[PDB]
RNA sequence: CUUUAAUGUUUGAUGUUCUAACGUUGACCCGUAAUCCGGGUUGCGGACAGUGUCUGGUGGGUAGUUUGACUGGGGCGGUC
RNA sequence: GUUUAUUAAAAACACAGCACUGUGCAAACACGAAAGUGGACGUAUACGGUGUGACGCCUGCCCGGUGCCGGAAGGUUAAUAUCGAAGCCCCGGUAAACGGCGGCCGUAACUAUAACGGUCCUAAGGUAGCGA
RNA sequence: AGGACCGAACCGACUAAUGUUGAAAAAUUAGCGGAUGACUUGUGGCUGGGGGUGAAAGGCCAAUCAAACCGGGAGAUAGCU
């Protein structure tokens, strides 16, 4: 939760941070992690390709997946923990096929919980089922668009989605937006959400919160020579130019999609 | 590639052109896809990449004399 | 291209009917299925002999093909011979599920919006029993027993 | 102030290597023009 | 002329330009236009907002400034246009180029009419302020404020001086000021006093006009 | 002939549904106790999409260059 | 904090915070004729872009409903030279509209400033910040 | 605990001074800044020229960089000395 950091110097100053306490504090189950990788971002042949992005800590990743699968005999939940793999937290699960799993991990744990991926379900809040066969107007989050591709839309803290209706084959959902697509007919999503919806009032908070987060500077391109790059400005910082970027026509305020062909999943745009 | 396998493909030269009549050059694609074709001498299909001037070459000599050469043209069948 | 077709009868186009055709119909519906063969005026020549025998020895079991087709379109009376549609009525167990067989139109289907049975249905004769579902996981039924001669 | 002059063999070397300029077209198009220029040493890497 | 009053219609195809025909080429239409701005005190553009501003048309407003009449800008054809329109921009790039008079926008349509009010009383209103009743006296004391306050450029160590303004006419409203040498002033010290009267005095109206003469040095 | 039907038509649009090209960054089986790929099965999309040609609009982002001369220094101006 | 290595250290550049936009994953976007790749083993509390520059303090005005404002083309109100244009709907445009963010009059005690209404407009109405 | 204070190492270079055919293709001499992090550094490795890269100066990219370096085109071309 939140707790306020108290002022002992500027450069602590304007930190704001929530402590994870509610999570063991050491090593996790290397038995299910995996490494992690940093390039600079950069590309194929590497290169700068998406700026800003690469640095941070060192930081892991974790062998996981949402399929909701080995469904069988039930599971609970072990412990939740962090990992900087998602803004939220995650956590293992023990099931009574004597399988040990890690789960996305909604808001409403508390350890020992119980868990079925079975399909009948006993609706229970984080769990998981293919949307034919929830409630009208459920709250959903993992929202995958093949069957069984595995979510890929709505795992982050806090992120669900309103499920408006389901009439025939396919189920309209309202993405956090206001964006009304329809998905498939089967296709899953997850009971509820994961919250963390408190890591909205975290901040970087300075330079080198955005070092360990790996931002480096989103470089004032405005003010630079236009030469190598243009936009505006100038030596004279002149202004009464017209606006364009390097493709020779706008791109803030100008709609976009290169997708036609979910169009047809779209029934009422994004916001 | 770019290729027929039959009628002989690949981008060939070019340049935008202007009244001004301006230098540039710029190749010239066809129109090749690669599409499944039924062998039916062998019952099943042997995906060739190959011309839309070419689809209707195929057509008008039959499945196996397209796939009677390639064999004579030395090449994947 | 053209062809001169192999079908007995087609919604267009029958028994020995040369004509010309789309040749994105023709080369992948109307050829490789049988319904049509090729035509040049070699072509031809081979056919015109060879129908006479062709469009009739092989086109006197397919009578069945043309109406079982109704059933498998709709999906709700779903029905093919097994071996039947040229001998009398739709018969037997054969048919379509006791070997959970039945041709679809496109892998989009009702036939098997839900599965539930514990030996398949049909065991009656004269007339072949199909379940119509109700549901897509309640089968309180509305079982027909439709031919498609 | 720090020298253009730099030490290591073993960078240099893997700068250039001999097959490593034995493989890749160019720059063993190039090392065969040298050669045919006729310089005892090549790679410069012996 | 209705209303006693004069309107010309002008370029060349597009302009619903069939006529009896006489412009052979791009360049008798041309003639015409340049006619349109002797007889003027008064021009108005049309541009579209689906067509309008393009290279030809900015360099159009540019020619504008030129053809030394009161400029009233009209978007013609804009009852058709989406609901967030593009065009703020549009009007924004022609804005900052920019043109000092009254704008004043116009959205019309000739298949509908909306503006056409609007468009009457904007033409008046400009022509007021061009025509004003002009007079050495305010030229010359508004001009001392600007001088005092921004100061006259100095040439080769000395100081220039002005010393009075008259209106040589005020119709296109122009002045002639007697201070020092041509090159003395660089052209846009000459328009940092003419914007100076330019804001002082209200000019809704056309471009104003400012000019130097040498006598005393 | 202007004009106007009635009729023969000829053809293109929209509308809807389909599946069989085609797509499938769904799921599985398989060469192969290989995140590549290939083939096959099935699920989903679907004559679309996308691409090739042709073709209209846009395009200082990229490209080649154009921007006189007279001149009591030039540019200024004015002038040819 | 960062920086013009081999003139210039800053007020420059950066920066948290803030603001705005664009993007629903086969993502936007970016590189790479493409294949592929990065973006991301992520997933709108994000991601990308752009932009402003801690912090505190200076009040940032929604067009839909219905109304209003200008205008015509119509509607509506007219004569009944029918057509019906003026004012109003509508078309556009309109929230210093109902309703949250001014005056002026009475009134929170030197009347006067005024939370309520009247009055200018079918403006909330000096509440914030800040006072000779 | 901390972009915490002072301050060696190590890195950086604000004042001055000196050198300026040096001792030195930017050091020395003498004060001086930061110094547990937006740190510092090794080793190795990778981003390549109309190109990178760029906490951005039109910097920097092998002593060279408002267009590398090198080869060729090319005895360029030059109403000019």
């Amino acid at each position: 939760a939140v707790v306020k950091c108290k002022p002992t110097s500027p450069g602590r100053r304007h930190v704001v941070k929530v402590v994870n306490p509610e999570l063991h504090k050491g090593k996790p189950f290397a038995p299910l992690l995996e490494k992690n990788s940093k390039s600079g971002g950069r590309n194929n042949n590497g290169r700068i390709t998406t700026r800003h992005i690469g640095g941070g800590h060192k930081q892991a990743y974790r062998i996981v997946d949402f399929k909701r699968n080995k469904d069988g005999i039930p599971a609970v939940v072990e412990r939740l923990e962090y990992d900087p793999n998602r803004s939220a937290n995650i956590a293992l699960v023990l099931y009574k096929d004597g399988e040990r799993r890690y789960i996305l991990a909604p808001k409403g744990l508390k350890a020992g919980d119980q868990i079925q991926s079975g399909v009948d379900a006993a609706i229970k809040p984080g769990n998981t089922l293919p949307m034919r066969n929830i409630p009208v107007g459920s709250t959903v989050h993992n929202v995958e668009m093949k069957p069984g591709k595995g979510g890929q839309l709505a795992r982050s803290a806090g992120t669900y989605v309103q499920i408006v209706a389901r009439d025939g084959a396919y189920v309209t959902l309202r993405l956090r937006s206001g964006e009304m697509r329809k998905v498939e007919a089967d296709c899953r999503a997850t009971l509820g959400e994961v919250g963390n919806a408190e890591h909205m009032l975290r901040v970087l908070g300075k330079a080198g919160a955005a070092r360990w987060r790996g931002v480096r500077p989103t470089v004032r391109g405005t003010a630079m020579n236009p030469v190598d790059h243009p936009h505006g400005g100038g030596e004279g910082r002149n202004f009464g130019k017209h606006p364009v970027t390097p493709w020779g026509v706008q791109t803030k305020g100008k709609k976009t999609r290169s997708n036609k062909r979910t169009d047809k999943f779209i029934v009422r745009r994004r916001s | 590639s770019r290729v027929c396998q039959v009628t002989g493909k690949r981008p060939v030269t070019g340049n935008n052109r202007s009244h001004a009549l301006n230098a540039t050059k710029r190749r010239f694609l066809p129109n090749l896809h690669s599409h499944r074709f039924w062998v039916e001498s062998e019952k099943r299909f042997v995906t060739l990449r190959v011309s839309a001037k070419g689809m209707r070459v195929i057509d008008k000599k039959g499945i196996d004399t397209v796939l009677a050469e390639l064999r004579a043209r030395g090449e994947k069948y | 291209m053209q062809v001169i077709l192999l079908d007995k009868v087609a919604n267009l186009g029958s028994l020995g009917d040369q004509v010309n055709v789309k040749a994105g119909y023709a080369r992948n519906f109307l050829v490789p299925q049988g319904k049509a063969v090729p035509a040049t005026k070699k072509n031809i020549e081979f056919f015109e002999a060879r129908r006479a025998e062709l469009e009739a020895k092989l086109a006197e079991v397919l009578a069945a093909a043309n109406a079982r087709a109704e059933k498998i379109n709709a999906l709700e009376t779903v029905t093919i011979a097994s071996k039947a549609g040229d001998e009398g009525k739709l018969f037997g167990s054969i048919g379509t599920r006791d070997i959970a067989d039945a041709v679809t139109a496109a892998g989009v289907e009702v036939a098997k919006s839900e599965v539930r049975l514990p030996n398949g249905v049909l065991r009656t004769t004269g007339e072949h029993e199909v379940s119509f579902q109700v549901h897509s996981e309640v089968f309180a039924k509305v079982i027909v027993n439709v031919v498609a001669e | 102030m720090k020298r253009t002059f730099q030490p290591s063999v073993l960078k240099r070397n893997r700068s250039h290597g001999f097959r490593a300029r034995m493989a890749t077209k160019n720059g063993r198009q190039v090392l065969a023009r040298r050669r045919a220029k006729g310089r005892a040493r090549l790679t410069v890497s012996k | 002329e209705r209303d006693g009053r004069e309107y010309v219609l002008i370029d060349t195809a597009g302009v619903r330009k069939r006529g009896k025909i006489t412009d052979a080429v791009e360049k008798f239409s041309v003639i015409k236009t340049l006619q349109a701005i002797e007889d003027a005190n008064v021009v108005m553009l049309v541009i579209d907002a689906r067509e309008g501003i393009s290279d030809q048309d900015l360099s159009l407003l540019g020619f504008i400034l030129n053809s030394g009449r009161s400029l009233v800008i009209v978007v013609n054809k804009w009852d058709g246009l989406s609901q967030e329109v593009k065009e703020q921009v549009k009007e924004t790039l022609d804005f900052r180029l920019g043109f000092i008079d009254f704008a004043r926008v116009h959205f019309i349509s000739a298949l509908h009419g909306s503006g056409v009010g609007n468009l009457f009383e904007s033409v008046r209103e400009a022509y007021d302020s061009s025509t004003r009743r002009v007079g050495t006296s305010m030229l010359t004391r508004i001009m001392t404020m600007a001088v005092e306050d921004h100061q006259p450029p100095l040439v080769r160590g000395r100081r220039v001086k002005l010393k009075y303004a008259h209106a040589g006419g005020y119709n296109p409203p122009i002045v002639v000021i007697h201070g020092n040498q041509v090159k003395d002033l660089p052209d846009s010290y000459k328009r940092y006093l003419m914007n100076y009267f330019r804001k002082s005095l209200d000019v809704m109206g056309s471009p104003i006009r400012i000019q130097f003469k040498e006598g005393e040095n």
